[PDB]
Order: C-alpha cells, then structure tokens, then sequence
C-alpha cells in the first residue's frame, strides 16, 4: 500500500 | 488528549523541540542549472525533507490522537504547503533569494529554468518578504506551521478534536505576541494577518502541485514512489 | 481614506448596505437537464453575478483608492472564491444541498452530472457545514467576503493601504464578536476558525479552475479566466 | 476589456 503509512507507523 | 493539558510556554517548547533539521542539497551538479538538474536536485531534497517532515507531524501535539488514516490524509494535504512555509521561514535573511538548502541557494534568475517555476518563485519570494517585514518569531513560524498540517486536511474529511488543538494553537499564538508586548489590537491584527498568509500558501502549494503533476508527465525527472504517492493524493 | 475613519459599526453597515441581491437561475424543474445544461445555467448565472459583483466591490471601503489596474487584478483574483463563500452562506440553512438560486437547489446528486464538479461540491457542502456548525452571522460573512476581495491577489504604495483596510475590518469582526458575549479569548479563536475557512475557499477556487482546464463561457468570464 | 466598462461605468 502507501509508503507514508509504514513511515508513520515507525 | 496531552496536547490541551499543556501550557502555552510548554506548546511552545514542545514545537520548536519538534523542528526537524535543515537538510543540504546534493553538492553535485552545481551551478549553472538546467531544468532536469534543477528538479534533479529539488526532487531529491524534497525527498528527504518529507522523510523528517513525517516524524515531525508525529511530535505536533495532537496528531498522535488521530486514527492512523487521518494522519495520512492531513500529511497527503499540507505536505507542500509545510516544505514551501519552511523554504520561505529559512530565506527570510536571505532577502531576493531562496535559500531551499545551506548549498543552495537560488535567485529568480534561475527560476525561469523550468516554467513556471518562476511565477511560483516569485509568490515564495514575495511571502518571505511579508514575513520578514512583519519579524516573523520562530516561536511563531513552528504555531503557523502546525496550524497548516491540522487545518488544511480538515474539512476533506473527531474533526472537533483537532478544532480544539487549533483553538490551542491560537491561544499559543496570542500567548507569544502579549508577551513580545503588543497591544490587544495590534494582537488580533497580527493574528489575522499571518493567518491570511496561510491562505497565499495554500495558493502556492495548488500552482505547486500542478506543475508537479506537469512533471511527472513530461518525465524529465523519475519521481520517488514516495513523492509520487503524495502527489497522486492531488490528483 | 474614507475607509480609515470609519468606526466598526459604520463598517458593518456600509458592507451590509453594498450587498448584491440574490439572483434566479433560468432553471425549469419539468425541463430536462444536462450536462452541459446544468453548466449552462450555471454559467449564465455566475455572469449576471459577475456584474453585481463588479458593482459591489467599488463599494468595499477602500476599493476606489486603487487603480483601475489594481481593481482589475484583486478581482481576476477573487471571483470565483467570491461567488463560492455566496453560494456557502445563502446554503447555510439547507444542510446536504447548495441553494445556487432560490429556484436551483441541488445536493450532490446532480454535481456528478457534470465531471469532476462533484468534488468541489462536497467542499462546497463541507464549507456550508462548518459555517452552520459556527453559526456564522451576516455581519461576520460580509466582513470575510470584503477580506478575500483585498486579501486574494494582494500578494499579487497602495498595497500598504490594502493592508490598513484588512486591519480594519479584523478590527470590525473583533468588535462583532465582544459584542456577541464572546470573552477576548473566544474572540481570537473564532477570529482565527474564520479565517482559517478562507484557505479552504482559495483552495476550492484553485480546483475549480485546475477542473475547468482539464463547458460554455460568456465573454465576461472569458477575459477573468485567462488572468488565471 | 468589458471589466474595463463595467468598473468604469
Ligand atoms: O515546482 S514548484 O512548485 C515546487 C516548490 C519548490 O519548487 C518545487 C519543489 C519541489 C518539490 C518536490 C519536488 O519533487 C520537486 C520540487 C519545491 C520545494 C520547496 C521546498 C522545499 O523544501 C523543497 C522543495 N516551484
Ligand atoms: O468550481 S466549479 O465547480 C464552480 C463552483 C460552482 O459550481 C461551478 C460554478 C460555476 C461557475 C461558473 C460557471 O461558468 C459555471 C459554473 C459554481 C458557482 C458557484 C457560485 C455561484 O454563485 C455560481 C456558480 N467549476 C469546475 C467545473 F468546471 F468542473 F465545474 C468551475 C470553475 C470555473 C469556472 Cl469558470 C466554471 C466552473
């Protein structure tokens, strides 16, 4: 899925 | 939510704590610039910045409390409107020039490198003016910019819980100009007009992500599946 | 320099006094309808506006100490965020729909007849929302249209007078305010949720037009779009 | 340019 997801999750 | 507990003095703290750093562009190519190594280098930056720009909206004050897909949406919003009120903040003491990294620092000369970008170089131009004629505090350049991350997503959706963080921001706001010594009237006449320059960024970010879009299509430049993401988002 | 001396009260009634009427559409409810007659409508309805517009805007306090040169950009600038804060007030009290004329009220189900006009018209109907949510007044609306009018193309000497005229009418929304009960703290934070909202409006003018460059259009509207 | 006229007249 989106990048921006993973980077906020971490 | 911590973020409505907090003091102004400690919402203050808090955000400028927040500040992510300033990135260099790429040493290489260097001046003169073409269209391709001019996007090269801005592309790039762009880049990176987002990479911090993202782990700073997670330490604004209130963003936390939001479900995971209302922080993507509100960074897929206010992404260009954060990095171009950055660009104009670290060019202040750079009257004519755009300072987009230590390294690189540019003139409206340069603009005309790949139009429009010079229309759009002449409005960042002409914000950092404003603000640099108003003494822009970076006590109050980091509540501007905290404002652009939760308002400009809001109404494209609790939407009361980051009306409150914003109602908290404006408190901060007025917090810092009483105790700069303005009067009450020279209080909500600053406040309305750093927040009417808010709406001149929201232009520059909808001119700026056109011709982003522009790009991606002419493909001058091969564009981050990152950039590419927060750009579709536009679309 | 008239603009200067006004008090809030004065302001207030001046705006209130310059406000254009409100228009009919040339709509037919048996007649059918559209995509290019929904715009069609539209269209002619804005133009007849324009005219009101241009009219009303020479009796924004301030606006006539301009050039005809200024005049001309601020509302090249303006207008279509100006016709779309209109469109949100007088649809305040009609959740879910834009009363576009008095005999023309849509909600979002005829918006997709035309493409992409969807997407400005939930914007539009979220706009309305947020108004109704805060229960803007008359008096407030009339001051935030007078605002964008100055504001919108200010960034595009007498731009310094722009400046003292925008002071103003914050002067004047501020006074609204205190006199509505409001404690100077709910002052500045409404002060701000207000103009905040005018971020909204400039972006939904900006998608309005990225839409339009992706309909008929009178020769008015015409010489205001390509100074876009 | 009819804004011209109109904002003249
Ligand atoms: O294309 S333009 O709108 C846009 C705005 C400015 O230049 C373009 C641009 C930019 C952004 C992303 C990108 O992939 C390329 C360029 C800018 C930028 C601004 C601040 C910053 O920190 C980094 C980059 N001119
Ligand atoms: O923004 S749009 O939705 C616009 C907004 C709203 O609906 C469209 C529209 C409208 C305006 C002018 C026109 O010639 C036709 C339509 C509206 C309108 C608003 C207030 C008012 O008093 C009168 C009309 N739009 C995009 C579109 F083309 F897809 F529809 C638009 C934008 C610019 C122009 Cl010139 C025309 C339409």
């Amino acid at each position: 899925h989106k990048i921006l997801h993973r980077l906020l999750q971490d | 939510s911590l973020a409505l507990s907090l003091t102004a003095d400690q919402m203050v703290s808090a955000l400028l704590d927040a500040e992510p750093p300033i990135l260099y562009s790429e040493y290489d190519p260097t001046r003169p610039f073409s269209e391709a190594s001019m996007m090269g280098l801005l592309t790039n930056l762009a880049d990176r910045e987002l990479v911090h720009m993202i782990n700073w909206a997670k330490r604004v004050p209130g963003f936390v409390d939001l479900t995971l897909h209302d922080q993507v949406h509100l960074l897929e919003c206010a992404w260009l409107e954060i990095l171009m009120i950055g660009l104009v903040w670290r060019s202040m003491e750079h009257p004519g020039k755009l300072l987009f990294a230590p390294n690189l620092l540019l003139d409206r000369n340069q603009g005309k490198c790949v139009e429009g970008m010079v229309e759009i170089f002449d409005m960042l131009l002409a914000t950092s003016s404003r603000f640099r004629m108003m003494n822009l505090q970076g006590e109050e350049f980091v509540c501007l910019k905290s404002i652009i991350l939760l308002n400009s997503g809001v109404y494209t959706f609790e939407k009361d819980h980051i009306h409150r963080v914003l109602d908290k921001i404006t408190d901060t706001l007025i917090h810092l100009m009483a105790k700069a010594g303005l009067t009450l009237q020279q209080q909500h006449q600053r406040l309305a007009q750093l927040l009417l320059i808010l709406s001149h960024i929201r232009h520059m970010s909808n001119k700026g992500m056109e011709h982003l879009y522009s790009m991606k299509c002419k493909n001058v430049v091969p564009l981050s599946d990152l950039l590419l993401e927060m750009l579709d988002a536009h679309r």
